[PDB]
């Protein structure tokens, strides 16, 4: 009758407004990946509409997403970070 | 209004964490820092938990699923999970709704189970704990 909570996805959603600059910068500074890596998954947002950046457990998801998204709306970009059970 | 010895708790688990270089003070570093937490060390025993088991749970999980910080990574640090602060929060107001304020660690212990997506709440379920077993030891001990 117990399970344990599940894993989660974290994903970035492309927009026509946020320079892939910022998602870069987003990516290396959340996410931590090097500057190619954070480059392909920028041109994978860009291409299929969105990309999951990492999976994590729900609660360490649930605050990585909060503080994209704080730090999009600081920049004022609407880069949209999202979460989904893994 | 946190009691000594929950503060003492809250602020060994943070400095433990930066020590570690993990990103975030998990709700589970903060069960985990509670099991030497007089206060909710009581309410487990009384529910005969095997805290040693318990302990190795959570070291395990927190190990396998806490980000690190890179050593380049010099501009953030540790931070709490939307969960734990939502925990902390719960437990004083769940202790204002009752007119008091000393807040100790048996009433953070209470408030853990409402982070039903926790890994800290699924290992205290599974140790056959509820909520309601730690408010009856607070509130009549046995």
């Amino acid at each position: 009758a117990l399970k344990p909570p599940s894993m989660y996805k974290v994903i970035l959603v492309n927009d026509d407004y946020t320079p892939m600059e910022f998602v870069i910068d987003v990516l290396q500074k959340f996410f931590s990946y090097d500057v190619e890596r954070a480059t392909q998954l920028m041109l994978a947002v860009h291409y299929q509409g969105k990309a999951i950046c990492g999976v994590f457990t729900a609660e360490v998801a649930e605050t990585k997403v909060a503080m994209v998204n704080k730090y999009a709306r600081e920049n004022e970009h609407p880069l949209l970070c999202t979460l989904e059970k893994a | 209004m946190l009691n000594q010895e929950l503060e003492l708790s809250l602020n060994m688990a943070f400095a433990r964490a930066r020590e570690h270089r993990h990103e975030f003070m998990t709700v589970e570093h903060l069960l985990l820092a509670l099991l030497s937490n007089p206060s909710a060390r009581e309410a487990l025993e009384a529910c005969s938990v095997d805290l040693v088991a318990l302990r190795q749970e959570l070291e395990a999980f927190i190990e396998q699923t806490t980000p690190v910080l890179p050593a380049s990574e010099e501009e953030r640090d540790t931070q709490p999970t939307l969960s734990f602060q939502r925990v902390l929060q719960r437990a004083v107001f769940h202790v204002q709704s009752s007119g008091r304020n000393e807040v100790t660690g048996a009433n953070v212990l209470v408030a853990i189970f409402s982070e039903q997506e926790s890994q800290a709440a699924y290992l205290l379920r599974k140790h056959e704990v509820s909520r309601l077993d730690v408010v009856n030891f607070i509130s009549h001990g046995t």
